[PDB]
C-alpha cells in the first residue's frame, strides 16, 4: 500500500570466481561438459533468468540489471556514431551543400585492395556513403562542427560508464526488493510524466532556443561558421528577439496566457519545408510543447501515496460486461508478477510503433534535407519495418511462455483468458478460414492475371485498363485529409503530408514529396499484405491458444514451451510445441514483411522519386507499377530483374562490396536449407564415423561430439534463412538506391 | 496397432510404465532381476507410439521397443 | 587474479585473442608485403 | 461440456434453419432435391453470365453462362450421386434423405431442379 | 566371488552397447543367478545421458 | 491412309479432358470408399 | 609455353589491363586537388598497381588470352620452366603450418587425456601446457614419422567402439 | 477387490463449457468417461482446456480418447492426490473399466498379472528380417 524504496544492501558479492566456472547459473549446466551439447545449452539458457530459479526478487534483479547493461551497450554505439561522425565523415562539407554532396561516416583502411570501398562521396572526401541519416538528425538538431559531435560522443561514453556502474551498484550493492519492482502505478506514473513528458519538455526547449534560429539561418543562406554558437543565442535577448519578435517579450506571455504571442515559432504551417524538404522545425517544436503537455498530465493519474490517483486493479475489476463473465479478474496479478507477460505486451506494441514509425517517417519527412535522400529513406523504412515485425513475432513467444509456465487456472475460472481458451478451437477455425479466403481472393488475383496475360487476353485482367478493383475506401480518405485544412481544420495551414494531395514540393531538382495514387495493383497488395499479416497472426495465436494443450497432446504444458515432439506417435507429432509455431511464425513475418518493402521501393521508385524537368517530372523507373505490379511476371522482371543489375555489376566500383553481400546473402540463405530439411538423426551418425577415423588417430575430444539439437537445427535454419534473406534485400536495395537514387 | 516388447535386460526401474500416456505397460512379478519385477505390454491396443517409453528406459541398448504397426482410431490418438 | 586469468583461460576468450593475433599477423603481412601471388 | 451461444441457441435462427428444406425431415428427397437445386441454379447462372469470357459480347453472353451454369449444375448433379453411393452402402425418427435409395432420388431432384433453375434464369433476363 | 572383482576396469563385448570395445569401472557384482549381474560405469556418457549399465559375466573381459 | 478429321482435336481434347476424368474420378472414388462384406 | 600459355612479360592484354587500371584510377584522381588525403591515397593506390604488375610479370607468370596470371599445378612443368612457385612450394608451405597444428592439437588433447577431469581442460584451455605444446611442435613431422615408425601413432581396432554391423 | 460399476447419475465438476469437447465419435464410435473423489471443491485445469471446479465427492467427466483420461488422472494424483478411475463407453450402453485395470496402479507390481509381450533375450540376439522374409505380411524380427 505503501510505495516506498526497498533495498537490500550487499546480496552478491563482486568477485571473479564464478567467471571461471561457466553454467554456474543453472543446476545442470553446472556439474560441466561431457558432450558438446552443454556448450550451446550454456549459450540457450544464459538470459533464461526464470529458469535458473523460481525466486521473482533474483529475476527481477537480474532483469534491471541486464537492462542498465543493454543501455551501456546503445551508449556506446551512439557515442561511436558521434565519433564517426567527427572524426572520419564529412559532415561540414556536407552542410555547404546537402543536395550534391553523399553523406559517408566511415573509412576503410588501404589493405588487401580494399581502399575502393572508398568511394568520391563529395567534398574532397572519400569513404562509405551511409544510409542511417545521421547527418540529417544532426543538421535538424543544430550541430555544425565536429567538435559538438565530439563532446556528445565522449558525453555518451560517459553515460555507458554511468549504465555499467549502475547495473553493478543495483545488482552487487543495492538490489531493489520485490516490491519495489511491483509498483506499477508508481511506474506507470514516472515513465508517463517524468521520461516521456520531461524528456518531451527538454526537446522541445533545445528545438526553441537551439534548432529553431541555427537551422532558420542555415535555409537563409548563412554559412555555418558565421551563423552565432548556441550558447550565444542562449545568452542574450537581442538575436533571438531579432530571429523572432516574440521573444522580445519573455516569458511573459507564457504566464499572462498569451499564448498567441509565440505564433512565430510554435506554427500550424503543415506540409513541408520548400527549402529542406522536412518538416517546419517550428512545428515539431510546437508538437514536443503539446505532447510534453499531454504527458505530464498522464502521469498524474495512478495512485501512489495519497487518496488521489487511480488503482489499476480497481479499474480493471469494474469493467465487466454480461457477454465476457468475470471480465478482467486476475489480470492485475498476472501483469505484477509474470515478466513473459509484461514483455510479450510490451514487445507487440513495441513493434507495432516502430511499424507506424516507419510509415510516418517517410511520409512526412521530419529531417531536413532527408526527403530527397532516397537511399536514406527507404533504408529507414526497411529498417524500422523488419524491426517492428520482430518484435512483433517475440511478443508471440514470450505470450506463448507465459501461457506455459506463469499460467495458474486456480486465478482464471471465468475471466477473459478463461473464456479465449475455452472457445481457442472456434477462433482458430475461423481464422484459419479467413486466412484461406485471404489467400485465395489475393494471390489468385495474381494469378489470374498471369493467364491472362500470358493466352493474350488482357482485357480479361485484374488492371485498370481492364476489369478494375479501385480502393475507394482509401481514396476518400485521401480526399478527406486533403481537404482538411479547409473544413476541419481551420487553423492548420496545410495538410499533414503531401501524400494526400495537391502539388509536390521538391528541393535540388528531386521530388522530395508528392501525392500517391493509389489503383487496382495497390488493392491486390494491400490485399497481399492483409493476407500475411493474417496467417503470421494465425500460426502465432494457434501456438499461443494450444501452447498447454490440444486434441493431440492433452499434456502438452508438462512437456514445456520448448521441446522438439512428442514421438512419431498419433500418426506424428513433430513441432507441436510453441516455440515451433514461433520458428514458422518467423518464416511468415519474413514473407509478409519482405512483400512489404518491395511494394514501399517499388511505389516509391515509380510514383513519387525522381528528377524534376521543365513541364513535367520523370520518375525513377517511368511510373510502371500502375502497368507491371498486377502480376508475378511483372514484379519478376520489372522490379527483382530490372531493379538488381545496380548489384550485379557493381564490381570495381564502391558499391562493389554490396554486390559481394549479395552474393554472400545468397550463400546463408541457401545454407539454411541444410539445417531445415535434414535431421540430427544422419548427422550423429555421420559424426559417429568421423569420431571413429578420430579414435583411430588418437585424437578423438574427451568432450563429446554431437549432433545439433532438433530445436536448435530448426533454430539455426531459421537464423540463417532470416540473415540470408533480409541481407540479400538489403544489398539489393542499397546498391540500386544508391547508384540510381 | 503398434507392436511394443519388453526384453529381459530390464532392471524392473518402473520409469517406463509411469512415462506411458495411455496405461499400456504394467509391472509383473520376475525373478530376473535384483527389482523382482519386469515391464509388461498387455494393452498395447491402445499405444499411440509416442516412444516415451524408449526415452524413460536406463538399460542399454533399450529394454522397451515400440515397432510402428498397422494404424487405426486409437493408435493415432484420434478424439474424433 | 587467479580467478581473471582462469577467466580469461576460457575457450572464448583464448579464441578470440589467437584469432586477432593471427589475424593481425596476415594482415600486417600483406601489408608489408603487398598483393602476394607467387613464392 | 459444449460451448453455448447465443448465435447457436437463438429461436429465430432455429427456425429459420428448420425452415430450410434440408431441414424438414418429412417430405420426400426428390421434392428437397427440386427445391434447392431451382435455389442453386438460380443464383449460379449470374456469376458465368457476368463475368465469362463471352461477357462483353451481346445476344451469347446469356446464351454461353447459362451453358457453363447447367454444366456446373451437372457436374454436382455427378458429385451429389458419387457421395451417395460412397456414403450409405450398409446398415425423432431416422431421416429417409440419408439413405442409398433417398440420396439417389435427391441428386436427381437436384439435377432436375438445377436445370430448370439455369432455364428460368435464363429467360428472366430476356 | 564370481565375476570380476570390484573396482577393475573391463571391457565391453556387448555389440549393441554404446560402450562396445570400451573400458568402464565395475561397481558391483551379483551374486545370484541373474542374467547380467555385472554393474559397469563409465566416464564418458551414452545419449541417453546414462553413465552406468549392467552386463553378463561372459561380456566382460578383464582388459 | 491415318489422317484424322478437322474437328478431332475439338472432339478428343474436351473427351479426355473432362469427360474421360470424370467419368475415371468418379469411378475411382467409389472403388476407393467400397467397404468389404 | 605450357597449353600454349603466354608470359605476361609479352603478353598484350596484361599490359592494356594494366594500363586500364591505370587508366581509371588516373580517371577517378583527375577530379580532386594535388596534396589532398585522396590524392595521396590514388596515387598511393596507383603505385601499387605498378608495382604489383612489374612484380609478376618479373616473377615469369604464365598469361592466358584474357591478360590474366595462370598458375601451373603439375609438379613437372613446374620444375621444368621454373613455375614451382606458383603450386609446389606453398604447397608445402601449407603441409608444413596444418600438420603443425594438428600436431599441437593432438599432444595437448594426449596430454589431458591423463588427468582428472579432461573436458574441464578442454573448455579452459591450459595457456602453459598449451604454450610449451606450441613451441615444441617445430619438429612435427620428424616426430610424427618417427611415432609411426615405432607404431604408437594409430590404435587399435579393439579399442575403438563400431556400430553392430 | 472387485471391479467398479460406472454410475451415471454422477455429479460432474463446475464447468461452463468449451469447444474441446466431445465430437460425432462419442455418438458413433465411443467416449470414455473418468469418475474419482474429491475431499473438497478445488480448481483444476481441464484436458481439453480451461479451469473447472471439482466438487466434494463423486466427480464424473467425459472424453473422447484414453490420452485425456489418463492426463487427468495424472493431474489428480500428483497434485491433489486422489485416485480416479475411468471406462470405456460405447453407444449401445456397454461399459468397459480401464485404468487402473486389475484395481491396483501399474507403476508398482501386483501378483497376478500375466506377462504379455516378453521376448527371453535382447536385442542384439534379434534374428535378420530375411528369416522374416514373405510370411504373411510385413513383419519384423522382434515380433518372432
Ligand atoms: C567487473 C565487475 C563485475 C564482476 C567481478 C562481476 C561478477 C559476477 N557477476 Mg556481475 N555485473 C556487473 C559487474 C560485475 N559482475 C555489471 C557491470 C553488471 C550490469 C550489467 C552486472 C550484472 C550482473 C547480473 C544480473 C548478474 C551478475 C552475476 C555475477 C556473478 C556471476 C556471473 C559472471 O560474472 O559470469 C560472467 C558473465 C559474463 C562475462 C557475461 C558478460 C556479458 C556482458 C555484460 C555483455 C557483453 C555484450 C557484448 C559485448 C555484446 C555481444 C555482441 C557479441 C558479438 C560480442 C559474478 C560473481 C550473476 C549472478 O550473480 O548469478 C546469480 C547475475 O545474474 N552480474
Ligand atoms: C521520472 C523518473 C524516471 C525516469 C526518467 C525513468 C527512466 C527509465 N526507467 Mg524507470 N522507474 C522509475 C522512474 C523513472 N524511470 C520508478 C519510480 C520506478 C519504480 C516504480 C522505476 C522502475 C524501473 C524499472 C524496473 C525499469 C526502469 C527502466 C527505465 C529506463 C527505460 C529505458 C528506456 O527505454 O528509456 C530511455 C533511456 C534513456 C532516456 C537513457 C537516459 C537515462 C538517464 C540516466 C535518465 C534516468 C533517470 C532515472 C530517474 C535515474 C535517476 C536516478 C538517480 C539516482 C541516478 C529509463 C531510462 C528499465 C531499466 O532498468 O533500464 C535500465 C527498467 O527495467 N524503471
Ligand atoms: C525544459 C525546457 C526549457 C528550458 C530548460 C528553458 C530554459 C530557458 N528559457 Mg525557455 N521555453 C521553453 C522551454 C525551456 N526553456 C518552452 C517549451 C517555451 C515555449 C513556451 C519556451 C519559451 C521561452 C521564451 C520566450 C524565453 C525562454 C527563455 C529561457 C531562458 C531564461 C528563462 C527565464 O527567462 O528565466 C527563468 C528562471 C529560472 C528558470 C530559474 C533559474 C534556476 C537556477 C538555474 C537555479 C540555480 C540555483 C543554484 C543553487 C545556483 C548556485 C550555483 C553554484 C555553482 C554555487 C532559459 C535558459 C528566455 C530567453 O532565452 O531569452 C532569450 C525567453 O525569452 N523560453
Ligand atoms: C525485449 C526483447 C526480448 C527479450 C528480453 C527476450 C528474452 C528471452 N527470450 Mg526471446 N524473442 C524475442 C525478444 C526477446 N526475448 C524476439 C524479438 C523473438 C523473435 C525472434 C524472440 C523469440 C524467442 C524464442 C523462440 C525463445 C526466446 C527465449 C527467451 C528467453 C531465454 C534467453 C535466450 O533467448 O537465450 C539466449 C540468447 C541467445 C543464444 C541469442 C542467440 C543469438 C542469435 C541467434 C543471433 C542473431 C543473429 C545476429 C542478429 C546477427 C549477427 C551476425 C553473426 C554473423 C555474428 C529470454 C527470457 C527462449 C526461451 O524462452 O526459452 C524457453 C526461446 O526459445 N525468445
Ligand atoms: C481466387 C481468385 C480468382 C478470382 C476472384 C477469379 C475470377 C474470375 N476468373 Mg479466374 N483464375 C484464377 C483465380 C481467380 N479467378 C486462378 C488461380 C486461375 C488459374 C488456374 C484462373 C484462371 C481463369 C481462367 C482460364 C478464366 C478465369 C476467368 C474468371 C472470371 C469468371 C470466372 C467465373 O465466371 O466463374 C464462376 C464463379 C462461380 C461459379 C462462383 C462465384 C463465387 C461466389 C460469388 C461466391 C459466393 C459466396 C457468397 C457471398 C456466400 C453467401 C453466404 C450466404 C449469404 C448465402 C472471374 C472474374 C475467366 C475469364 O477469362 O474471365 C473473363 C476464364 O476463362 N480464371
Ligand atoms: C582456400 C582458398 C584460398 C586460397 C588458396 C587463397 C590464397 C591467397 N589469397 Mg585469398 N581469399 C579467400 C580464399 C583463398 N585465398 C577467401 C575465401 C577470401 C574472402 C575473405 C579471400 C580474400 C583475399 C584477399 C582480399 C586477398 C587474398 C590474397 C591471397 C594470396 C595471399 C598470399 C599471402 O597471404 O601471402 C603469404 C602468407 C604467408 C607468407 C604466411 C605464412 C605463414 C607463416 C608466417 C610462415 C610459415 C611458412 C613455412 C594467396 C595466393 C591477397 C592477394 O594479394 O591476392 C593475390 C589479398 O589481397 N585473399
Ligand atoms: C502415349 C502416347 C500419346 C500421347 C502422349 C498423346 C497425346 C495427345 N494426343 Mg494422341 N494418340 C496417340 C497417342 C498419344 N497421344 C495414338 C497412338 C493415337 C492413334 C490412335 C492418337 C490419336 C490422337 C488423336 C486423334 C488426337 C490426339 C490428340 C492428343 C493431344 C490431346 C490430349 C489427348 O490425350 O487427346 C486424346 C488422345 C487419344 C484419344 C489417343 C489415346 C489412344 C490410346 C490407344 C489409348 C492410350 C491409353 C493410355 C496409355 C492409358 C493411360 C491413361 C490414364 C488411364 C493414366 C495430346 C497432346 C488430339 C490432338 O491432336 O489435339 C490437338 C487428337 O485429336 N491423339
Ligand atoms: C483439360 C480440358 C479442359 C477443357 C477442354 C476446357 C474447356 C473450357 N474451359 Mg476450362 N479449365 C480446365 C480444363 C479444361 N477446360 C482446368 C484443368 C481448369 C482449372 C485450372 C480450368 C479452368 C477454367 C476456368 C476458370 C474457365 C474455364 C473455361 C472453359 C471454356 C472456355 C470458354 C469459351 O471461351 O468458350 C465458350 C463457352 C460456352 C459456349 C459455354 C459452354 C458451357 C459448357 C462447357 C457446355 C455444357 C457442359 C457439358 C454439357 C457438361 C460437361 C460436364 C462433363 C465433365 C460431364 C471451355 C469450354 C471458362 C468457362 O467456363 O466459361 C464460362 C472459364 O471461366 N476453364
Ligand atoms: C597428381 C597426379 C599427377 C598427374 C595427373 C600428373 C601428370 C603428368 N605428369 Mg606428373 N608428377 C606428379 C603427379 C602427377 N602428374 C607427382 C606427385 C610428382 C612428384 C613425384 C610428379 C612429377 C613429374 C615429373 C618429374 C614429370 C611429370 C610429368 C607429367 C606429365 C606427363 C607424364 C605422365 O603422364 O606420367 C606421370 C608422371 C610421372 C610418372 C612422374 C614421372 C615422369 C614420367 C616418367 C614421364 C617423364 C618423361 C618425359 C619428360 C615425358 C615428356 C616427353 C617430352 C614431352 C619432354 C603429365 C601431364 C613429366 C613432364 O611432362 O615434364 C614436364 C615430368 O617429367 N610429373
Ligand atoms: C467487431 C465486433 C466486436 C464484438 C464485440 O466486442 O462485441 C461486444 C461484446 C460485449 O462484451 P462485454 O460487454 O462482455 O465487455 C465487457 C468487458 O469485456 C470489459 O469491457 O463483446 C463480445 O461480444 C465478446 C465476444 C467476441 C465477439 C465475437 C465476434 C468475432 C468476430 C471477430 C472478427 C471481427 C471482424
Amino acid at each position: 500500500k505503501k510505495v516506498k524504496i526497498a533495498v537490500d544492501r550487499n546480496p552478491v558479492e563482486t568477485s571473479f570466481e564464478k567467471w571461471a566456472k561457466p553454467g554456474h547459473f543453472s543446476r545442470t549446466l553446472s556439474k560441466g561438459p561431457n558432450t558438446t551439447t552443454w556448450i550451446w545449452n550454456l549459450h540457450a539458457d544464459a538470459h533464461d533468468f526464470d529458469s535458473h530459479t523460481s525466486d521473482l526478487e533474483e529475476i527481477s534483479r537480474k532483469v534491471f540489471s541486464a537492462h542498465f547493461g543493454q543501455l551501456g551497450i546503445i551508449f556506446i554505439w551512439l557515442s561511436g556514431m558521434y565519433f564517426h561522425g567527427a572524426r572520419f565523415s564529412n559532415y561540414e562539407a556536407w552542410l555547404s551543400d546537402p543536395t550534391h554532396i553523399k553523406p559517408s561516416a566511415q573509412v576503410v583502411w588501404p589493405i588487401v585492395g580494399q581502399e575502393i570501398l572508398n568511394g568520391d562521396v563529395g567534398g574532397g572526401f572519400q569513404g562509405i556513403q551511409i544510409t542511417s541519416g545521421f547527418f540529417q538528425l544532426w543538421r535538424a538538431s543544430g550541430i555544425t562542427s565536429e567538435l559538438q559531435l565530439y563532446t556528445t560522443a565522449i558525453g555518451g561514453l560517459v553515460m555507458a560508464a554511468a549504465m555499467f556502474f549502475a547495473g553493478w551498484f543495483h545488482y552487487h550493492k543495492a538490489a531493489p526488493k520485490l516490491e519495489w519492482f511491483q509498483n506499477v502505478e508508481s511506474m506507470l506514473n514516472h515513465h508517463l510524466g517524468g521520461l516521456l513528458g520531461l524528456g518531451s519538455l527538454a526537446w522541445a526547449g533545445h528545438q526553441i532556443h537551439v534548432s529553431l534560429p541555427v537551422n532558420k539561418l542555415l535555409d537563409a543562406g548563412v554559412d555555418p561558421k558565421e551563423i552565432p554558437l548556441p550558447h550565444d543565442l542562449l545568452l542574450n535577448r537581442a538575436i533571438m528577439a531579432d530571429l523572432y519578435p516574440s521573444f522580445a517579450k519573455g516569458i511573459a506571455p507564457f504566464f499572462t496566457l498569451n499564448w498567441s504571442e509565440y505564433s512565430d515559432f510554435l506554427t500550424f504551417k503543415g506540409g513541408l519545408n520548400p527549402v529542406t524538404g522536412g518538416l517546419w522545425l517550428s512545428d515539431t517544436a510546437h508538437h514536443h510543447v503539446a505532447i510534453a503537455v499531454l504527458f505530464l498530465v498522464a502521469g498524474h493519474m495512478y495512485r501512489t501515496n495519497w487518496g488521489i490517483g487511480h488503482s489499476m486493479k480497481e479499474i480493471l475489476e469494474a469493467h465487466r460486461g454480461p457477454f465476457t463473465g468475470e471480465g478482467h479478474v486476475g489480470l492485475y496479478e498476472i501483469l505484477t508478477t509474470s515478466w513473459h507477460a509484461q514483455l510479450a505486451i510490451n514487445l507487440a506494441l513495441f513493434g507495432s510503433l516502430s511499424i507506424i514509425v516507419a510509415h510516418h517517417m517517410y511520409a512526412m519527412p521530419p529531417y531536413p534535407y532527408l526527403a530527397t535522400d532516397y537511399g536514406t529513406q527507404l533504408s529507414l523504412f526497411t529498417h524500422h519495418t523488419w524491426i517492428g515485425g520482430f518484435c512483433i513475432v517475440g511478443a508471440g513467444a514470450h505470450a506463448a511462455i507465459f501461457m506455459v509456465r506463469d499460467y495458474d487456472p486456480t486465478n482464471n475460472y471465468n475471466n477473459l483468458l478463461d473464456r479465449v481458451i475455452r472457445h481457442r478451437d472456434a477462433i482458430i477455425s475461423h481464422l484459419n478460414w479467413v486466412c484461406i479466403f485471404l489467400g485465395f481472393h489475393s494471390f489468385g488475383l495474381y494469378i489470374h492475371n498471369d493467364t491472362m496475360s500470358a493466352l493474350g487476353r488482357p482485357q480479361d485482367m485484374f488492371s485498370d485498363t481492364a476489369i478494375q478493383l479501385q480502393p475507394v475506401f482509401a481514396q476518400w480518405i485521401q480526399n478527406t485529409h486533403f481537404l482538411a485544412p479547409q473544413l476541419t481544420a481551420p487553423n492548420a495551414l496545410a495538410a499533414t503530408s503531401l501524400t494526400w494531395g495537391g502539388d509536390l514540393v521538391a528541393v535540388g531538382g528531386k521530388v522530395a514529396m508528392m501525392p500517391i495514387s493509389l489503383g487496382t495493383s495497390d488493392f491486390m497488395v494491400h490485399h497481399i499484405h492483409a493476407f500475411t499479416i493474417h496467417v503470421t497472426v494465425l500460426i502465432l495465436l494457434k501456438g499461443v491458444l494450444f501452447a498447454r494443450s490440444s486434441r493431440l497432446i492433452p499434456d502438452k504444458a508438462n512437456l514445456g514451451f520448448r521441446f522438439p515432439c512428442d514421438g512419431p506417435g498419433r500418426g506424428g507429432t513433430c513441432q507441436v510445441s510453441a516455440w515451433d509455431h514461433v520458428f514458422l511464425g518467423l518464416f511468415w513475418m519474413y514473407n509478409s514483411l519482405s512483400i512489404v518493402i518491395f511494394h514501399f521501393s517499388w511505389k516509391m521508385q515509380s510514383d513519387v522519386w525522381g528528377t524534376v524537368t521543365a513541364s513535367g517530372v520523370s520518375h525513377i523507373t517511368g511510373g510502371n507499377f500502375a502497368q507491371s505490379a498486377n502480376t508475378i511476371n511483372g514484379w519478376l522482371r520489372d522490379f527483382l530483374w530490372a531493379q538488381s543489375s545496380q548489384v550485379i555489376q557493381s564490381y570495381g566500383s564502391a558499391l562493389s562490396a554490396y554486390g559481394l553481400i549479395f552474393l554472400g546473402a545468397h550463400f546463408v540463405w541457401a545454407f539454411s536449407l541444410m539445417f531445415l530439411f535434414s535431421g540430427r538423426g544422419y548427422w550423429q551418425e555421420l559424426i559417429e564415423s568421423i569420431v571413429w577415423a578420430h579414435n583411430k588417430l588418437k585424437v578423438a575430444p574427451a568432450i563429446q561430439p554431437r549432433a545439433l539439437s532438433i530445436t536448435q537445427g530448426r533454430a539455426v535454419g531459421v537464423a540463417h534463412y532470416l540473415l540470408g534473406g533480409i541481407a540479400t534485400t538489403w544489398s539489393f536495395f542499397l546498391a540500386r538506391i544508391i547508384s540510381v537514387g | 496397432a503398434h507392436i511394443v516388447k519388453i526384453y529381459d535386460t530390464c532392471i524392473g526401474c518402473t520409469q517406463c510404465v509411469r512415462a506411458c500416456p495411455l496405461d499400456v505397460l504394467e509391472m509383473v512379478p520376475w525373478d530376473g532381476c535384483k527389482a523382482s519385477q519386469m515391464a509388461s505390454a498387455p494393452r498395447t491396443e491402445d499405444c499411440v507410439g509416442c516412444k516415451r517409453c524408449e526415452t524413460a528406459c536406463p538399460t542399454d541398448f533399450l529394454s522397451v521397443r515400440v515397432y510402428l504397426g498397422s494404424e487405426s482410431t486409437r493408435s493415432m490418438g484420434l478424439s474424433y | 587474479m587467479k580467478d581473471f586469468t582462469t577467466y580469461l583461460s576460457t575457450a572464448p576468450v583464448i579464441a578470440t585473442i589467437w584469432f586477432t593475433f593471427t589475424a593481425g599477423l596476415l594482415i600486417e603481412i600483406n601489408r608489408y608485403f603487398p598483393d602476394p601471388l607467387v613464392f | 461440456g459444449m460451448l453455448e451461444t447465443p448465435v447457436t441457441s437463438a429461436p429465430i435462427v432455429a427456425t429459420y434453419l428448420s425452415n430450410l428444406p434440408a431441414y424438414r425431415t418429412g417430405v420426400a428427397p426428390v421434392l428437397r432435391g427440386v427445391e434447392i437445386g431451382l435455389a442453386h441454379g438460380f443464383l449460379l447462372a449470374g456469376p458465368f453470365i457476368k463475368l465469362g469470357p463471352l461477357r462483353n459480347v451481346p445476344e451469347t453472353a446469356e446464351i454461353a453462362g447459362s451453358l457453363s451454369a447447367a454444366g456446373l449444375v451437372l457436374i454436382l448433379a455427378l458429385c451429389l450421386s458419387i457421395y451417395g453411393s460412397a456414403q450409405f452402402q450398409s446398415t425423432v425418427a431416422r431421416d429417409p434423405l440419408f439413405s442409398a435409395d433417398g440420396w439417389s432420388e435427391f441428386a436427381a431432384g437436384f439435377l432436375v431442379g438445377g436445370e430448370a433453375g439455369v432455364a428460368w434464369a435464363y429467360v428472366c433476363t430476356q | 566371488e564370481v565375476g570380476p572383482k570390484r573396482g577393475s576396469l573391463v571391457k565391453i563385448l556387448r555389440p549393441e552397447s554404446y560402450w562396445f570395445n570400451q573400458v568402464g569401472k565395475v561397481v558391483s557384482v551379483d551374486q545370484s543367478g541373474v542374467r547380467y549381474p555385472v554393474v559397469v560405469r563409465f566416464e564418458n556418457q551414452n545419449y541417453a545421458g546414462v553413465t552406468t549399465n549392467n552386463y553378463a559375466l561372459d561380456e566382460v573381459v578383464a582388459a | 491412309p491415318f489422317v484424322p478429321p478437322s474437328w478431332a482435336p475439338s472432339v478428343f481434347v474436351p473427351l479426355t479432358g473432362l469427360v474421360l476424368p470424370a467419368i475415371a474420378m468418379a469411378t475411382l472414388f467409389v472403388y476407393i470408399e467400397k467397404e468389404a462384406p | 609455353d605450357i597449353a600454349g600459355l603466354t608470359p605476361c612479360s609479352e603478353s598484350k592484354a596484361y599490359a592494356k589491363l594494366e594500363k586500364k587500371e591505370l587508366k581509371t584510377l588516373e580517371k577517378r584522381l583527375k577530379q580532386y586537388e594535388a596534396d589532398s588525403a585522396p590524392a595521396v591515397a590514388l596515387k598511393a593506390t596507383m603505385e601499387r598497381t605498378k608495382a604489383r604488375f612489374a612484380n609478376y610479370a618479373k616473377a615469369g607468370l604464365l598469361c592466358g588470352n584474357d591478360g590474366l596470371p595462370h598458375l601451373i599445378a603439375d609438379p613437372g612443368l613446374a620444375l621444368k620452366y621454373g613455375h614451382a612457385g606458383e603450386v609446389f612450394i606453398p604447397t608445402f608451405g601449407f603441409l608444413y603450418v596444418a600438420g603443425y597444428i594438428g600436431y599441437v592439437g593432438r599432444q595437448y588433447l594426449i596430454a589431458v587425456k591423463g588427468e582428472a577431469k579432461p573436458t574441464d581442460k578442454e573448455i579452459i584451455i591450459d595457456v602453459p601446457l598449451a604454450t610449451k605444446l606450441a613451441w615444441q611442435g617445430a619438429g612435427w613431422p620428424l616426430a610424427a614419422v618417427q611415432e609411426l615408425q615405432r607404431g604408437t601413432l594409430l590404435e587399435k581396432e579393439e579399442n575403438i567402439t563400431v556400430s553392430p554391423r | 477387490w472387485t471391479v467398479p460399476t460406472l454410475n451415471p447419475d454422477t455429479p460432474s465438476p463446475i464447468f461452463g463449457g468449451s469447444t474441446g469437447g466431445l465430437l460425432r465419435k462419442a455418438q458413433t464410435e465411443e467416449f470414455y468417461v473418468i469418475t474419482w473423489e474429491a475431499k473438497k471443491e478445488q480448481i483444476f485445469e481441464m484436458p481439453t482446456g480451461g479451469a473447472a471446479i471439482m466438487r466434494q465427492g463423486p466427480n464424473l467427466l467425459k472424453f473422447g480418447k484414453k490420452e485425456q483420461c489418463l492426463a487427468l488422472t495424472t493431474q489428480l494424483r500428483n497434485k491433489f492426490k486422489l485416485t480416479p478411475c475411468f471406462y470405456r463407453v460405447f453407444p449401445d450402453g456397454k461399459v468397459q473399466y480401464l485404468h487402473p485395470a486389475d484395481g491396483v496402479y501399474p507403476e508398482k507390481v501386483n501378483a497376478g498379472r500375466v506377462g504379455a509381450n516378453q521376448n527371453m533375450r535382447r536385442i542384439g540376439q534379434n534374428v535378420n528380417p530375411i528369416k522374416v522374409k514373405f510370411s504373411g505380411r510385413m513383419m519384423s524380427p522382434a515380433e518372432i
